[PDB]
Order: structure tokens, then C-alpha cells, then sequence
């Protein structure tokens, strides 16, 4: 055909022992050597070849195929030719065959994913997360950390209160860290800066040291934060 | 008769346990609303964040692995 | 005289909607209200289980930055 080769980024003899489709269409043999046979040479064909092993083999399915992994060679496969596709290829060959290297390279695969999931390819798609997510039972639970994402709020005294915890919070129904205060006339605004603003001046009547005060914002905050990130000074009210 | 008032005396239940269907025509029709424009324009709306905060992760964790192979591709 | 016996009409007023709201509408008001008690229930669930899946991968990448880096020492920078 001659793309020249789209993309040259191999030097290494495949060639293919059959294929399917994932979960979406199917790829088809001929499909798959062109695909990358053309992006790239590399043979089935006639090669008395043995001066030195760089045949990487690919496979969907096994069959007629067995009588070569009954033989000691590794087969890794597919995707890893469509994913290399994706991007270029040094794809450290990770977790995809039917080979095993048992003691020493399933072994030596692990070695180039992480603890729980993905290689250090170039993981991701929003998709790609919800792939290995979906999938769980390891997981070293809660704990202090101090740098975050796009998820956090710190703790206070449901809509106000749940839009707080709906994303990154506490909350906690005492005596600390902040207040977000339900507004507007004696009731609220007033008896709510109740004298349980005065109920924060026995701290320090008890603790020997000024208890720290925390900061006290309008509902009003909350979201007028909540929509980026978060400010505190300019919203009393 | 002195068996009229009776039914001039209906303004009882028929027409207080009416003014209590009221607060319950009322006040229970009022929280269906609020209790579901509530959340129906919450709930699935802060979840808009839910995507908000992938790509962060994404367009900002891929930002870690790009700086893995950079690295593990200066060595011998 | 009988036009009043003729405002039973009236226990119809009651003999619908009170088949309603506090029939039909109280129904509404916890069937359908401790509903966000099932999913508050999930979505904390949820959403904490997605927060420490993001963190350990977050968390994974940057063990492994020092891992590669600090192997980054016979050949320093």
C-alpha cells in the first residue's frame, strides 16, 4: 500500500497469531498487520532470522497458537500494538498475554504498572479512570495529606451544612474551626450571633491561653466560594 | 327545631379540620417542592463537579507520569 | 328546612383531598424524602471511596518521583 509507514516506531519482527474484538467492533488480522505492518516493517514472511530475538509476538486468542507458549516463548498481546498506536512505542510491555514468564516476567511486568492500576504510560482518559476504578478491594483508607484537588472545604458549625460535606469537609456539631451562620433578622442574624458568639467567650475564662478564635461567614460564603476555591475576610454580615 | 343547630354546628370539623387540610394542602404540598428543588437542582448540579474535579485529576496527574519518564529516560 | 342536610356536599370537600394531602402527599413526604437517606448513605459512601482511590494514585506516582529520583544519586543531576 505504502504509507511509507506513518509512524516508524518499531525495528522489530512482528507477526500475528489471530484476533477478535474487545467489547467495541473487531479488528481484523490482516486489519492488524496493516495497521502497523504498514506503520512500521515487520514480517510473518520467510526469515531464517536467528542471529538475535527481537520477535515480538501479538495475539487475541490461543489455539493452533498453544504449541509455541508450550515451547517457552512469551506472547504479549494485543493492544499493546493498538496502544501503541496511541502515542509512540516504548509501551513497557505491561500487563497483556497469554505467555507468563512466571517467576520472571509477569514478575518483571508489575514492576512498570503502579500499586493498584495503571502503567506509567501516559495513563490517562477520563474514561481510562473509570476503567481501573471500577475495579477494587486494596485501599489504604483516610489520614492527613497537604496538597488536594478540585474537592475541599474545612470543618464548622443540611442544604448550608450538606454543601459543605457534599465536597471535602467535616463539619462536626461543637466548638471549632469555623462557622457558616443561618442570616437575616433577629432570629437568625441576631440570636445566632446569639450570645452563643458570647457562648465562645468562656473559653477563654476557661483555657489558659486565648482559645483561638475562628473566622464567622454568611451562608452566603460557602457558595460564593464553592465556585472556584475559597476567600474569608470580605463577607460578614 | 332544636335538632337545626345541629348542622349549624358543622363549622366544628367541616370547617377546622379544614383549616387543617389547609397547613396540609399547604405545608405538605410545600415541602414535596422544596424537599425536591432542593436537590433536583442540587444533588446531580455539585456533581457537575464530579467532572470538574476528573480532569484536574487527569490534565493534572498525567502532569506526575510525564515527569516519571522523563527521568527514567535519562539513565543507563 | 333540609337545604342543610343538603351540605353534606361538604365532607366531599374533605372526601377527596384529605384523600390526598395527608393521604397521597405524606406519602410523598418520607417515601420519597428518607429516599436522600438512602443515597446520602451512598454518596458519602461513594464519594469517599473515590477520594482515596485519586489520593493513592496521586499518592503512588509521587513515592515512585522520589523512587527513580534518589536512584538519582550515583549520577546526580
Amino acid at each position: 500500500s505504502n504509507i511509507f509507514a506513518g509512524l516508524l516506531f518499531y525495528v522489530l519482527s512482528d507477526y500475528v497469531t489471530e484476533d477478535t474484538g474487545i467489547r467495541i467492533t473487531r479488528a481484523e488480522l490482516e486489519k492488524t498487520i496493516v495497521e502497523h505492518g504498514g506503520k512500521l516493517i515487520y514480517n510473518v514472511i520467510l526469515k531464517r532470522h536467528s542471529i538475535g530475538d527481537v520477535r515480538l509476538i501479538s495475539c487475541k486468542t490461543t489455539t493452533e497458537c498453544k504449541a509455541l507458549i508450550d515451547r517457552g516463548y512469551d506472547i504479549l498481546h494485543p493492544n499493546w500494538v493498538l496502544d501503541c498506536i496511541a502515542y509512540k512505542r516504548l509501551i513497557l510491555i505491561e500487563p497483556n498475554y497469554c505467555f507468563n514468564v512466571s517467576q520472571k516476567m509477569r514478575a518483571v511486568a508489575e514492576k512498570r504498572v503502579d500499586c493498584l492500576g495503571d502503567s506509567f504510560e501516559n495513563d490517562i482518559s477520563e474514561t481510562k479512570l473509570s476503567s481501573l476504578y471500577k475495579s477494587q478491594l486494596s485501599l489504604p483508607p483516610m489520614g492527613e495529606l497537604e496538597i488536594d484537588s478540585e474537592v475541599r472545604r474545612f470543618p464548622l458549625f443540611i442544604e448550608m451544612k450538606i454543601k459543605l460535606f457534599g465536597g471535602k469537609i467535616t463539619d462536626q456539631q461543637s466548638l471549632c474551626n469555623l462557622i457558616i451562620i443561618p442570616y437575616t433578622d433577629p432570629i437568625l442574624r441576631k440570636d445566632c450571633m446569639n450570645e452563643v458568639h458570647e457562648k465562645i467567650k468562656e473559653q477563654i475564662k476557661a483555657s489558659d491561653t486565648i482559645p483561638k478564635i475562628a473566622r464567622v461567614v454568611a451562608p452566603e460564603w460557602v457558595d460564593h466560594s464553592i465556585n472556584e476555591n475559597c476567600q474569608v475576610p470580605e463577607e460578614d454580615f | 327545631f332544636e335538632m337545626a343547630d345541629k348542622l349549624y354546628k358543622d363549622i366544628c370539623c367541616v370547617n377546622d379540620s379544614y383549616r387543617n387540610i389547609k397547613e396540609s394542602d399547604s405545608s405538605n404540598r410545600n415541602r414535596v417542592e422544596q424537599l425536591a428543588r432542593e436537590r433536583e437542582l442540587l444533588d446531580k448540579l455539585l456533581e457537575t463537579r464530579d467532572e470538574r474535579t476528573r480532569a484536574m485529576m487527569v490534565t493534572l496527574l498525567n502532569e506526575k507520569k510525564k515527569k516519571i519518564r522523563e527521568l527514567h529516560e535519562i539513565l543507563r
